[PDB]
């Protein structure tokens, strides 16, 4: 069960589920396993945000294992799409993917929590058939592990060859690791 | 008579920023006139009259307009309001005596009468308005569009004889108003707003549609010029009155190129007023070219037109001001873009 | 001679304390005033314009007493109206041209000097309309009184009796330009703070990335009051031509505890000064400690009615003396401790 | 399922999920195992409330047997970055997540009943696979382990060496003792 509360306007009172109230806001919420289905959600309210407010930024709470990387892309290319600027805040933890689309904020306005858990690899994909099938799939996958490794070089400002040498293997980064890193700017610890 | 060159040329003198409207204007006038020369239409169709509608911005020259074309023309022109004008048969005011002026300044001559001008200020004002409890009866409103568009269809206007005596003597000088050029001025503030609704696409939210910025939203220039009947009448204008004023001058808000020669060009300027302030307490201020920039600027932030012009003036020079009696040996005072900002203290010569 | 600017603050600042800038704008328009009353306009072909002054401020900031310290020192006739009791032509309420009527009268039937003349409106905000939309229903006492204002504060002849408006065929009504009768509009704006605040104020919103002051951080009325520009009276309701016409704005602060204190004592007109002549008369004489004046200011500043909250203060501390120091006998001093104040001791007595 | 309960009000009478209702007191529940979709939820509940108020407290009532880590932070954070006094309720149980969150709440307004039962221990986690990628996660246990022991000894206010030590095995506390202990500061036996 989703909490519902009431929000008073000059019209009336008006009923809103805890997260549509938030998604008033301009915030969107990306939890759980990246997939085909969530993607589009959140593709949908990237966009209905911009048509209201187009000067506005957006906020985007990342607290997920990651996922396809397929799926993820659609919000990459979303966020840089759209004119305004998309803030995105680690909660808990930012896996592959996740760091990946927390690194792509909005320069300057990427943030972290204190206590929470980044960690960048590599892509992870298996194909079963024929040789010849094998080496176009190995070839595809090589060819996103590249493009991937050059969006976070851009976005952190690490060299591609930095970025290459880490993620060839599982590397945890905590908050303050990470703002060195260039994956997020500053660590929101307590309300000023 | 005069030709529209020589009104638009006259206008220009004294208003500034307003080239499309003046335009209308002395086509406008110079047509009306120009059909009161000739007799019987010259043909069966019937030649339209002319009337204007000054809606503009605040600040715009609509007053300006009026009372510096009636410098130009022989002919007598009057000046009204609206918001005094009332229902007949009550305490504020009657319709009826706004001829009774015209004839004061044309010594009461119906000939030369008939060839007056008129221009109702602030009629935007009477717009009609719904029925309220607590008040007795809506004297402005409906009533008063009622009796000002009765004497544009045409009406011989009775008028007593320069105060009779009390016995009325039945003189009731009759004059035409359908020859009178009827000009009427107002400022409908809130109509952008219904404009705006009837004209507006929208923003689309998908990828390939037009999104639509605040900054480039919509202005008051472009917006009333695609004025039409229909949302006049929900400002609460009545339709005949409307029909009646087919000729429509719309102006815009004044530019900054166009402030800036507000503030020297003309010879009472802001500028020149205060000039001549210091020089009574026996110093002399200039102002920088760069400082009307900034002055412009901040005034087309005010959205009050001219008259914000004076509030940046006012409180640049309001520290100033305040010591500069008490000062000695101070003999010139001169003010820059820095000063305008407000980092800066007004500059002082000793 | 002509009175500089500074001399006319100091009187000022005898009755008015804190209020600086209200004084500043207060004393130059009448030093430029006077100045286009000293040479007219006819001396050269420049036609001096004068500038209407709009006097925002909370309550008990000392708008209607700068008024009325004001025309102590006025050479000028000055005369003070009410906007509520103005009405739009044709209604029984009341008629705009009534205020000129009311400076008509003590220029002594003097047109020359009623036109160079000043007038002060009082409660200028209660006539603003309630949304930047003009109206559902006609408005007898609100943006129609704007309306006819208009031409007068810009100018326009107005019609007045001569001298008791009767016998006269017509009534003979005199016709006096208001051209240059300056125009002040000192008004106590309630609820302009918060629309002040919208804009000022943004990304009050829920997540991380909003604003959140807890109501302790947030600016006070008088540094929002202090950011005002003329959009933001349209959506408190003042009609824009009517903003135009005022095109000086005074935006007056709230009266902080140091300055309350000195209002206690420093002005010619204090409100210890009130009581003490009243227990002068009475063969008494009162004294206020300077621990007591302060914990009157804090206790005051909670009422929110600004100076007006100083005397609630003091009438509940002495009611109970008032109320048995005539049958007592042989008073000739009284002292106000700070321990009177919060009311845990009784104060001292002189027998 | 949730019952549904009328709430009068000026305008009129409205109707509320008994969850709803509560939430509208400032009251959160936190109820089963830890994870990281329930936690969002709570985290869009606490910063609702703070928008409403950020002076008035909050109350979080704790009955839950644990969960994963990274859904916990993401809690924590939340309750120690915003304004409002967290006051933590332990009901039923506390297990190592929530108790970890119920000493988490603000000094002097962390709560448990009389008959309830704590429980704090160390974390738990596994991995398969090469040697090398076993000793990256396997440092990444120990920092959490490390990082959450100290933050346990700066609300409880027991020393470093204390909370390893009693840490390493499960250790179940009853309400009394985890008032000696510092995870809570009162109980509460009957309405005064
Ligand atoms: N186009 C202009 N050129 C020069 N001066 C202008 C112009 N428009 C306004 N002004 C200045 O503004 C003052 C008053 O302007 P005016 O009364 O014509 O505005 P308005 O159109 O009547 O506004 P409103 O109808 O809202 O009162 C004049 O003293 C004049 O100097
Ligand atoms: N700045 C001040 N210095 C000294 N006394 C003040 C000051 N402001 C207000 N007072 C006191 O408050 C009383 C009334 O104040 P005043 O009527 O001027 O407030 P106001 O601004 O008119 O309030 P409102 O806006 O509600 O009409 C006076 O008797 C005066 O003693
Ligand atoms: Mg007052």
């Amino acid at each position: 069960l989703v909490p519902m509360v009431i929000e008073q306007t000059s019209r009336g009172e008006r009923s809103f589920d805890i997260y549509s109230r938030l998604l008033k806001e301009r915030v969107i919420f990306l939890t759980g396993q990246v997939e085909d289905h969530m993607a589009n959600l959140i593709v949908a309210q990237m966009l209905f945000l911009e048509a209201e407010n187009p000067e506005k930024d957006i906020y985007l709470y990342i607290n997920s294992p990651g996922g396809v990387i397929t799926a993820g892309m659609s919000i990459y290319d979303t966020m840089q799409f759209i004119k305004p600027d998309v803030s995105t805040i680690c909660m808990g933890q930012a896996a592959s993917m996740g760091a990946f689309l927390l690194t792509a904020g909005a320069k300057g306005k990427r943030f972290c929590l204190p206590n929470s858990r980044v960690m960048i690899h590599q892509p992870l994909g298996g194909y079963q058939g024929q040789a010849t099938d094998i080496e176009i799939h190995a070839r595809e996958i090589l060819k996103v592990k590249g493009r991937m490794n050059e969006l976070m070089a851009l976005h952190t400002g690490q060299s591609l060859e930095q970025i290459e040498r880490d993620t060839e293997r599982d590397r945890f980064l905590s908050a303050p690791e990470a703002v060195e890193y260039g994956l997020v700017d500053s660590i929101l610890t307590h309300r000023n | 008579l005069p030709t529209p060159h020589e009104i638009r040329n006259h206008l220009d003198d004294y208003v500034i920023g307003q080239e499309q409207a003046k335009k209308v204007l002395a086509v406008a006038v110079y047509n009306h006139y120009k059909r009161l020369r000739n007799g019987d239409t010259s043909n069966g169709v019937e030649l339209g009259k002319s009337n204007i509608l000054l809606i503009g911005p605040t600040g715009s020259g609509k007053t300006l307009l009026a009372e510096t074309l009636a410098r130009l023309l022989d002919v007598p022109f009057t000046m009204a309001d609206a918001t005094t004008l009332t229902e007949a048969g009550y305490v504020g005011e009657d319709v009826e005596n706004i001829i009774q002026k015209l004839l004061q300044k044309s010594d009461y001559d119906v000939q030369k009468a008939q060839r007056g001008i008129v221009y109702i200020d602030e009629i935007d004002k009477i717009s009609r308005k719904s029925d309220n409890p607590s008040i007795t009866r809506d004297v402005s409103g409906e009533g008063v569009q009622q009796a000002l568009l009765k004497l544009i269809e045409g009406t011989v206007a009775a008028v007593p004889p320069q105060g009779g005596r009390k016995h009325p003597q039945q003189e009731f000088l009759q004059v035409d108003t359908s020859k009178i050029l009827f000009i009427c001025g107002g400022a409908f503030a809130g109509l952008d707003k219904v404009i705006s609704h009837r004209v507006e696409t929208g923003s689309g939210i998908g990828f390939g549609a037009t999104v639509k910025a605040k900054s480039d939203k919509a202005s008051e220039g472009e917006l009333l010029a695609q004025v039409e009947p229909e949302d006049l009448i929900k400002f609460g204008l009545i339709p005949e009155f409307i029909g009646r004023l087919p000729v429509v001058a719309t102006l815009n808000e004044l530019s900054e190129e166009a402030l800036i020669q507000i503030l020297k060009e003309p010879k009472n300027a802001l500028t020149k007023q205060y000039q001549a302030l210091f020089n009574l307490e026996g110093v002399d201020l200039e102002f920088r070219d760069e400082a009307l920039d900034a002055i412009a600027k901040k005034a087309m932030a005010r959205k009050t037109g001219a008259r914000g012009l004076r509030s940046i003036v006012e409180a640049a020079l309001l520290d100033t001001m305040y010591d500069l009696p008490s000062m000695e040996d101070v003999e010139k005072v001169v003010i820059d873009e820095s000063v305008i900002d407000g980092q800066s203290e007004p500059l002082l010569i000793y």
